[PDB]
C-alpha cells in the first residue's frame, strides 16, 4: 500500500517508458485491492506527469463512477485535475464528465453561497470590481428579476429593480501601488486577447474591444 | 396601424402591468353587492362575514389559519431553497427594518436637539 | 488700444499709489460702536486686508 | 340572518354590550381623521376614485358624479366640517 | 475645566481641526450638562425654577451658536 | 401603486401620441421612407425616447438597430421614473431564456487552465482553492453577465471583464460606484476622491 | 430684427448661466465670491459626512461590548448597503439572527442554571 | 451641464488656497513683525479669507472678451411659418444652443 504508493511516486518522477509500463500494470492489476483515496492520488499523479495507457485510463474512469459517491471535496478537486491534465486520447464516457460538471458547479454554488451569507458585500463587490473599467454597454445590462411567486406573481405585479446606469466607478488601490494608465491598460487588454486568440482562434474578443 | 394600436393596448392591459387583482378590485367598487356575482348569490359572505358589523371571531379564526399556513409555507421554502431573488417589495419592508433598527439606536444614545440640528443642516445641504 | 482688462489694473496702481490710502495715516476703527474702538476683525483677515 | 330581528326594538339589546374589547384596537385608526393632513389624503383618493368612475361611467349601469347637483358635492365636502374627536 | 463626559465625547470625536467644524457638534458636547438630580418635589421644583431661569439669561447673554464660551471646545480638546 | 399609476398616465400618454401619428401620416405625404429621413431629429429623439419599447408597434420598423440602442442607452442613462415605465413594460417579453455552458469537461478545464495561467484568481477571492474560485467566478457571470449571452460568447465575455479588471492593477483594489445626479452619492464622491490620490496615480 | 434681438437675449442668457454655473473656476469676479461659496458647499458636505462618522464612533465606545457587533452590521449597512441593490438584505438579517442565537442560549443558561 | 462642482475641479481649489498662502509669505519674506505659523491649521473661514485675495500671475492680462460668428438659417420663402418656425427651433437646440 504505502510502498507501492511510493513506489509510483518515484517511477512516475523517473518518467521511464518500461517504469511507466510496470506501473500501468500493477495499479490496473490492484485497482479493486486499493482505496478510493489510493486511487484518486494515483490518478492525479498520472494526470499531472502526463502519462498513462488509454485501457488503464478508462478502466479508471469506470472506477471513479463507481466510487464518486464516497468522495469528499479534495478527492473531487483531485480528480478534477486528474483528469483536466489527462493524455489527450481520453475520450470518456458520457457519464463522468456529467458528475465532475455536475460536481464543480455544485462546488461553486455552495461556495458563492457561503460567502455571501458571511459577508453580504462579497457579491457586490466582485460585481464594482468587472464592471469598473467596463464598456459602457456591458453597464447598460438590465438588472436581476425576481424568480419568487406569490401574489406578487399571480395576481399583482411586482415593480422590477432596473434603475438608472449612470454611475461613476472610483478605483483606489488597497495596498498603494499606481494604478496603470489609459494606454497601460488597453495595452494589457489587447495582450491578452491576442493570448486567448491565439489559444481559440474563433474567439471574437477583437470585436468585443473595438465596440468600446 | 390600427391594429398596432389595439395590440399595444392589449399589451398595456397585460397581466404583467395591470394585475387581475386590480381588475377584481375595480369590478368590485364599481358594482354594488346585488350585482356582484361573486357575492350576490353567496349569502355566507353577504351575510355571515360583511354584513356583520362585529365579527371579530370569524375574523381571528381565518387570521390564525393563515398565519399557520404561510409560517409552514416560509419554514418550507427557506428550508428547501434560499438563492432565489425575492420581490421588490418584501426587499424594500426588510431594508425599512433594519434602517429603523439604526436609527433607533441613534435616537437613544443621541440627543433629540442634536437630531434636529442635523436634519436641518442636511436638508439645507439638499436644497 | 487701452484695454480694459489693462487700465483697470493700471488704474488700481494709480490709486493705491496716490499716497492719499496710505494705512499709516488712517486709525481703522469699528466706526458703528458708541465708543472709539480699533479693529476688531480677527488676526488672518487683517494680514488679508 | 333575519335581519327582521335585529331590527326589532329591544330594551336589553339596545342598552347591551355593542362594542367589545377587541374592536378597539382594530377600529381605533378612525381617529386619524382629526389630522389635516390625513382628512386631505381621503379627499385626494375619493376624487381620484370619482374620476375613475365618471372616465369609465360609459358602460351600462355606471353612473359618475354630476357636478350639477348639490346633495353630492354637499355631502363629499362636508364629509369632515366641524370633525371632533372629543365629544362622542 | 470640563468634566469627565466631555472629554469622553471629545476623545470620540475625531478628525477634527477646525472650530466651526466642532461647533456642529456643539449640541451633543451640551450633553455634557448632565446635571443629575433625583426627582423629588423639593427638587422638582428647584429643575422648573433653574431651567426657566436658565432661558430667561441665555436670553439677555444672546451669544449666537458661533459664540459659545461655556461650552468646552477644541481649545481645551 | 405608484408604478401602476405612473404606468396608466403613460399608457394614455401612449395611445393619444399614436393616435396623432396616424393622423399626421394620413395627411402629410404619408410615405415611411419620409418619416425615417427625421429619426435624427432632436426632438424626434426626444419623442423616441420618451414612447419607445421593443414590445410596442409605435416606430416598429422605423428604426435600425444602432438608433435602437442609442435610444435605450440614453433613457437608461438621464431617466429615472421613465425607465421604471421602461423596464415594468420589459416584463411583457417573457423571454425567460435560460442556457448551460461547458457541457464539455474537457473544454471546461481548458478555459480553467488559460484563466488561472493568464491571471490570479487570489486576488478576486481570499484562501480558497483556484478551482473552487474559477467555479465561482463563472456562477457570478450567469447570474449577472447572462443578458450578453445572445449574442456574446460566455467565454468571450469572461475573459474581456477579467483583462479589463485585472488592467487597472495586477493586486486587490477597491471600486466605490457612485451616480452624482443623486445628492447622497454626489456628496461621498466628492468626499472619497482627493485630488492628491489622482495625482499620485493611487 | 426680430431674429437678432431673439439670439441677443439667448447670449445674454447663456453668458449668465455659464456664469451662475463656472464662475468658481476663475478669478475674473473680484475677491472670488463663487469659488468661495464652492469651497464652502463642500466643507459643509465633508463636515456632515465626517459628523455621521463621528456620531457612530461615541455610540460605538458607549454601546455594550455584547451588542458592538450588531452595531457594526447596522452602521455598515446604513452606510453602504442601503443604497446598493447587489447586497441583498436578507444575509444581513442572517446575521443578526446568528447573534440572536447566541443571545438566546446565554438567556436560557441563565434562567435555568 | 450643472452648478455642482465635480472631483477634478476641487483639487485646483485647494492648490489656489496653498498658492494665497505661499504668495503672502513669499511678498513678505523680508518682514521682522511677521509670524508665519499662524497659517498652520487654519480654519475654514480663514481659508476662505486667503482664497479671496488670491491672484493668479500667469493668467494673460488683456480683456478676454471677444466675438464669436455663428452662422444663421435663411428665412426658406418654401417651407412656410410654420415648418420654418420648426426648423429654427431644432436648429437653435442642436445647433446654436450648444
Ligand atoms: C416607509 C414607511 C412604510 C410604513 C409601513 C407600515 C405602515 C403602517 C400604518 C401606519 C399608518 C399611519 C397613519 C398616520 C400617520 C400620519 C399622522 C398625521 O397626519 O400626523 C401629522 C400631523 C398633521 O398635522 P395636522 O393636525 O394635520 O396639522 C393641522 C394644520 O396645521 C392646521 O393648522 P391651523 O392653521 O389650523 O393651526 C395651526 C397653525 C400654526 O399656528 C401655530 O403657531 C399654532 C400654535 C399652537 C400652540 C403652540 C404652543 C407651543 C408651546 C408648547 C406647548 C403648549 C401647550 C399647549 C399645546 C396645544 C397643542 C398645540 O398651522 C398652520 O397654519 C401652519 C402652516 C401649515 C404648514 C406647515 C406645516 C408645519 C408642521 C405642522 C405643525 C406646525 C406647528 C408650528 C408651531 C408654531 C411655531 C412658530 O402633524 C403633526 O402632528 C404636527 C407636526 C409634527 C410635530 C411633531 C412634534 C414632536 C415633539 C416636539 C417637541 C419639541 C418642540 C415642542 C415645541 C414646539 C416647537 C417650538
Ligand atoms: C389614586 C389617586 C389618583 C389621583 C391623585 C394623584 C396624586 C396627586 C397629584 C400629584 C401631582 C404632582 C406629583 C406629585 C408626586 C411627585 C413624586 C415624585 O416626583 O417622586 C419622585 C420619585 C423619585 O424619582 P427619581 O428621583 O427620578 O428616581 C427614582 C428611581 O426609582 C430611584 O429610586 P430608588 O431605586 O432609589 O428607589 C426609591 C424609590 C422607590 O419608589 C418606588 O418605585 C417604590 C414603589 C413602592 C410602591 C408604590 C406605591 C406606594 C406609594 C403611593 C403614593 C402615595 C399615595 C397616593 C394616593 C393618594 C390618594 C389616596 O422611592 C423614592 O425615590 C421616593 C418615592 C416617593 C415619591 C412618590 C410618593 C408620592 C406619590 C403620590 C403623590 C403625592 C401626593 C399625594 C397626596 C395625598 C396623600 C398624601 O419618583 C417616583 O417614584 C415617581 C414614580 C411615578 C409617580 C406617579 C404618581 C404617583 C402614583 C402613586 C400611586 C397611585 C395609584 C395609581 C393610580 C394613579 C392614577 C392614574
Ligand atoms: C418640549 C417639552 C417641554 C420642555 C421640556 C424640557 C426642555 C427640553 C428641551 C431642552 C433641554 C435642554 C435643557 C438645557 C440644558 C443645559 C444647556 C446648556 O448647557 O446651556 C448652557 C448655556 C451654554 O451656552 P453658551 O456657552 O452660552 O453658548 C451659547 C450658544 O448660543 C449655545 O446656546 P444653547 O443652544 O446651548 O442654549 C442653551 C439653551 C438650550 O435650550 C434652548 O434653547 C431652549 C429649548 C426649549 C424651548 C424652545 C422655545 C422656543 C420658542 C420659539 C418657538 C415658538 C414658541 C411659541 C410659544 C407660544 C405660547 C407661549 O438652554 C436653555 O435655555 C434651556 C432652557 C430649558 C427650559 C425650557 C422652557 C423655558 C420656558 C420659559 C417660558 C418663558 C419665560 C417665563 C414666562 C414669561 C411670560 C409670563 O449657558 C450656560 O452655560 C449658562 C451658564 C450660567 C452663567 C450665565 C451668565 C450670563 C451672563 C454673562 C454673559 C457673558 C459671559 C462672560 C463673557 C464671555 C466669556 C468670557
Ligand atoms: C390616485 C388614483 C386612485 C384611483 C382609484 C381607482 C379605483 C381602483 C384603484 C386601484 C388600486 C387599488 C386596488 C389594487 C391594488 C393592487 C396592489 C398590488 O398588488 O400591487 C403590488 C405592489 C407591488 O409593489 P412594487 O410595484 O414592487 O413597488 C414597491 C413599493 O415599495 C411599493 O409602493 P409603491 O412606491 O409602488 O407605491 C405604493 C405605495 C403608495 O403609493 C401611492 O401613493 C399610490 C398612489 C396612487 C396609485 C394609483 C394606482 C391605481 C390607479 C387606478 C385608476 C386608473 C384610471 C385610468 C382611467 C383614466 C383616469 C383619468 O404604497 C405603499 O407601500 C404604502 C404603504 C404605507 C401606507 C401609506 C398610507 C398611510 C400613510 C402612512 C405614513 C407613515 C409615515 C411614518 C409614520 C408617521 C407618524 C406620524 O405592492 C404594493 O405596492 C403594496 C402596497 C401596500 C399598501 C397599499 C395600501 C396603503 C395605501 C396606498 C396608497 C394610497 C392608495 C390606496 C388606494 C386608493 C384608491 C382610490
Ligand atoms: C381666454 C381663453 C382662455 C385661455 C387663455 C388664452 C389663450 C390664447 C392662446 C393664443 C394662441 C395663439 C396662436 C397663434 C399662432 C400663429 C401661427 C402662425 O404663425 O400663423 C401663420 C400660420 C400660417 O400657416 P403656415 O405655417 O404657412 O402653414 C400653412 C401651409 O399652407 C400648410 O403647411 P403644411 O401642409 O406643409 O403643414 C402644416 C399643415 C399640416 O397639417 C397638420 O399638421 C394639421 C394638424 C391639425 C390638428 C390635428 C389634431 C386634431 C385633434 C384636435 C386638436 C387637439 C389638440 C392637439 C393638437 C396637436 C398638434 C396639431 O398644418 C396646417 O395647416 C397648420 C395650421 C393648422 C390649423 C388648423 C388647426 C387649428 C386648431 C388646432 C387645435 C387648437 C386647440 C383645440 C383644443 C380643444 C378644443 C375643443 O397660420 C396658420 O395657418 C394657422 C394659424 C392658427 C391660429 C390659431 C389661433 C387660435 C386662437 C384661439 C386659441 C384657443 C383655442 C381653443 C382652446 C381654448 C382653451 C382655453
Ligand atoms: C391637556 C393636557 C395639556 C398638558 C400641557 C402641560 C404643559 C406644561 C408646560 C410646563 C412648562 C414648564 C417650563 C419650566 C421648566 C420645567 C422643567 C424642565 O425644564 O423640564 C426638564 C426637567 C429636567 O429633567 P432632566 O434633568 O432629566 O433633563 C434631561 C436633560 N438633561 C440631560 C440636559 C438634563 O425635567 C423634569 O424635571 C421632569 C419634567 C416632567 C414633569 C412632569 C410632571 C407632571 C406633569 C403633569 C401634566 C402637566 C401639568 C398639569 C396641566 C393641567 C392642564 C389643565
Ligand atoms: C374560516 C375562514 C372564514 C372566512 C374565509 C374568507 C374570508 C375573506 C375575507 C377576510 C375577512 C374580512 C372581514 C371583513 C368584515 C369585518 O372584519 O367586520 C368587522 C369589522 C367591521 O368594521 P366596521 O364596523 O368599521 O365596518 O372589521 C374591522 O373592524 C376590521 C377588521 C379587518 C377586516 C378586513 C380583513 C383584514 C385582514 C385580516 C387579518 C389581519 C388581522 C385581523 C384581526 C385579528
Ligand atoms: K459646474
Amino acid at each position: 500500500m504505502s510502498a507501492l504508493l511510493k513506489e509510483i511516486l518515484a517511477l512516475t518522477v523517473k518518467s521511464e517508458a518500461a517504469l511507466w509500463k510496470g506501473a500501468e500494470q500493477k495499479v490496473l492489476s490492484g485497482l479493486n485491492n486499493l482505496a478510493k483515496t489510493e486511487l484518486v492520488q494515483i490518478t492525479h499523479h498520472f494526470g499531472v506527469n502526463k502519462q498513462g495507457s488509454e485501457a488503464l485510463w478508462s478502466q479508471l474512469d469506470k472506477a471513479a463512477v463507481g466510487a464518486f459517491p464516497e468522495l469528499s471535496v479534495d478527492e473531487t478537486l483531485q480528480l478534477i485535475d486528474g483528469f483536466g491534465e489527462c493524455p489527450d486520447s481520453y475520450t470518456l464516457s458520457h457519464d463522468l464528465n456529467q458528475r465532475l460538471l455536475v460536481s464543480w458547479e455544485q462546488l461553486g454554488k455552495l461556495n458563492f453561497q457561503k460567502l455571501k451569507e458571511t459577508n453580504p458585500y462579497f457579491a457586490s463587490d466582485i460585481v464594482n470590481q468587472l464592471d469598473a473599467a467596463a464598456a459602457e454597454f456591458i453597464k447598460v445590462r438590465p438588472a436581476a428579476e425576481s424568480e419568487a411567486g406569490g401574489f406578487l406573481n399571480s395576481l399583482g405585479v411586482s415593480s422590477s429593480f432596473n434603475t438608472t446606469k449612470n454611475d461613476i466607478y472610483v478605483v483606489q488601490s488597497a495596498s498603494g501601488k499606481k494604478l496603470n494608465n489609459k494606454e497601460q491598460r488597453e495595452a494589457y487588454v489587447l495582450e491578452k486577447a491576442q493570448k486567448y486568440l491565439k489559444e481559440d482562434p474563433q474567439s471574437k474578443i477583437l470585436d468585443i474591444i473595438a465596440q468600446k | 396601424m390600427f391594429l398596432g394600436i389595439f395590440k399595444d393596448v392589449i399589451k398595456l392591459l397585460n397581466k404583467k402591468v395591470v394585475p387581475v387583482y386590480f381588475w377584481f378590485f375595480l369590478y368590485c367598487f364599481l358594482s354594488t353587492m346585488d350585482t356582484n356575482i361573486f357575492v350576490s348569490s353567496c349569502s355566507f359572505l353577504k351575510v355571515e362575514v360583511f354584513g356583520k358589523d362585529e365579527n371579530t371571531t370569524l375574523v381571528l379564526l381565518f387570521y390564525v389559519f393563515y398565519s399557520l399556513f404561510n409560517f409552514y409555507l416560509s419554514r418550507i421554502k427557506n428550508k428547501n431553497n434560499y438563492l432565489v431573488r425575492k420581490h421588490l417589495y418584501t426587499t424594500e419592508l426588510l431594508i425599512e427594518l433594519i434602517l429603523f433598527k439604526y436609527k433607533l439606536i441613534i435616537l437613544k444614545f443621541s440627543s433629540i436637539k442634536y437630531i434636529l440640528n442635523f436634519n436641518v443642516r442636511k436638508f439645507i445641504l439638499f436644497n | 488700444p487701452e484695454d480694459e482688462g489693462i487700465e483697470q489694473q493700471l488704474d488700481q496702481q494709480e490709486v493705491l499709489l496716490s499716497g492719499r490710502y496710505d494705512p499709516k495715516l488712517y486709525d481703522f476703527q469699528e466706526g458703528y460702536t458708541k465708543n472709539p474702538e480699533d479693529d476688531q476683525t480677527s488676526l488672518i483677515e487683517k494680514k488679508a486686508f | 340572518s333575519d335581519p327582521f330581528k335585529k331590527v326589532e326594538r329591544d330594551y336589553h339589546n339596545e342598552r347591551s354590550v355593542h362594542k367589545h374589547f377587541a374592536s378597539y384596537p382594530l377600529k381605533f385608526w378612525w381617529g386619524l381623521n382629526k389630522f389635516e393632513t390625513i382628512q386631505g389624503i381621503h379627499s385626494i383618493l375619493g376624487n381620484a376614485a370619482d374620476l375613475v368612475v365618471s372616465t369609465l361611467s360609459f358602460i351600462p349601469g355606471v353612473q359618475g358624479r354630476n357636478n350639477a347637483s348639490y346633495i353630492e358635492n354637499s355631502i363629499r365636502v362636508t364629509r369632515f366640517r366641524g370633525f371632533d374627536d372629543k365629544t362622542q | 475645566q470640563t468634566n469627565k463626559e466631555w472629554w469622553n465625547l471629545a476623545k470620540n470625536i475625531q478628525d477634527v481641526k477646525c472650530q466651526q467644524e466642532l461647533n456642529r457638534y456643539n449640541d451633543l458636547l451640551s450633553q455634557a450638562y448632565t446635571l443629575s438630580l433625583d426627582n423629588t418635589i423639593r427638587n422638582l421644583v428647584f429643575k422648573a425654577k433653574f431651567y426657566s431661569w436658565l432661558f430667561v439669561i441665555n436670553w439677555f447673554k444672546a451669544f449666537p451658536d458661533d459664540f459659545h464660551p461655556f461650552i468646552p471646545g477644541l481649545e481645551m480638546k | 401603486m405608484t408604478a401602476l399609476f405612473l404606468h396608466i398616465l403613460w399608457s394614455i400618454s401612449y395611445i393619444i401620441i399614436n393616435i396623432l401619428y396616424i393622423f399626421l401620416s394620413l395627411l402629410l405625404s404619408n410615405n415611411n421612407e419620409k418619416i425615417k429621413q427625421y429619426n435624427s431629429n432632436y426632438f424626434i429623439k426626444i419623442l423616441l425616447v420618451l414612447f419607445y419599447n421593443k414590445n410596442l408597434s409605435f416606430y416598429k420598423n422605423l428604426l435600425s438597430e444602432d438608433e435602437i440602442s442609442k435610444i435605450e442607452f440614453e433613457r437608461l442613462k438621464n431617466y429615472p421614473t421613465l425607465v421604471l415605465i421602461h423596464s415594468n413594460l420589459n416584463k411583457l417579453e417573457k423571454r425567460n431564456k435560460i442556457i448551460n455552458s461547458f457541457i464539455n469537461f474537457k473544454t471546461k478545464y481548458r478555459f480553467y487552465k488559460f484563466i488561472s495561467t493568464n491571471f490570479n484568481l487570489q486576488t478576486i477571492i481570499k484562501n480558497c482553492n483556484d478551482k473552487i474560485i474559477f467555479s465561482t467566478l463563472l456562477y457570478i457571470v450567469n447570474l449577472n453577465y447572462s443578458f450578453f449571452y445572445k449574442t456574446i460568447k460566455n467565454t468571450d465575455l469572461i475573459v474581456y471583464l477579467l483583462a479589463n479588471k485585472f488592467s487597472i492593477l495586477n493586486d486587490n483594489i477597491i471600486v466605490s460606484k457612485f451616480n452624482i445626479s443623486k445628492f447622497n452619492d454626489y456628496i461621498k464622491y466628492i468626499n472619497n476622491t482627493n485630488s492628491i490620490d489622482t495625482y499620485l496615480e493611487n | 430684427a426680430i431674429r437678432n434681438f431673439v439670439f441677443k437675449i439667448s447670449n445674454q442668457i447663456q453668458n449668465l448661466a455659464a456664469k451662475r454655473s463656472l464662475a468658481y473656476l476663475n478669478q475674473i469676479d473680484s475677491q472670488s465670491v463663487p469659488s468661495r461659496a464652492t469651497i464652502n458647499m463642500k466643507d459643509q458636505v465633508t463636515q456632515m459626512q465626517r459628523e455621521i462618522d463621528n456620531m457612530a464612533n461615541v455610540i460605538r465606545a458607549q454601546i455594550p461590548d455584547e451588542d458592538r457587533a450588531e452595531f457594526e452590521i447596522l452602521k455598515k449597512y446604513y452606510v453602504t448597503g442601503q443604497h446598493d441593490s447587489l447586497v441583498d438584505p436578507q444575509d444581513v438579517l442572517l446575521q443578526l439572527d446568528r447573534i440572536q442565537v447566541l443571545k438566546n442560549l446565554k438567556m436560557i443558561e441563565l434562567n435555568e442554571e | 451641464n450643472s452648478g455642482n462642482a465635480l472631483h477634478s475641479e476641487y483639487g485646483y481649489l485647494e492648490l489656489l488656497s496653498n498658492e494665497s498662502v505661499q504668495l503672502y509669505k513669499d511678498y513678505y519674506e523680508s518682514d521682522a513683525e511677521e509670524d508665519f505659523k499662524v497659517f498652520e491649521n487654519l480654519s475654514s473661514k480663514e481659508k476662505l479669507v486667503m482664497i479671496a485675495n488670491f491672484e493668479n500671475n500667469l493668467l494673460p492680462k488683456y480683456d478676454r472678451s471677444e466675438v464669436h460668428l455663428i452662422p444663421k438659417r435663411q428665412w426658406e420663402p418654401a417651407f412656410g411659418v410654420w415648418e420654418n418656425f420648426l426648423y429654427d427651433i431644432t436648429e437653435y437646440a442642436s445647433f446654436i444652443a450648444p
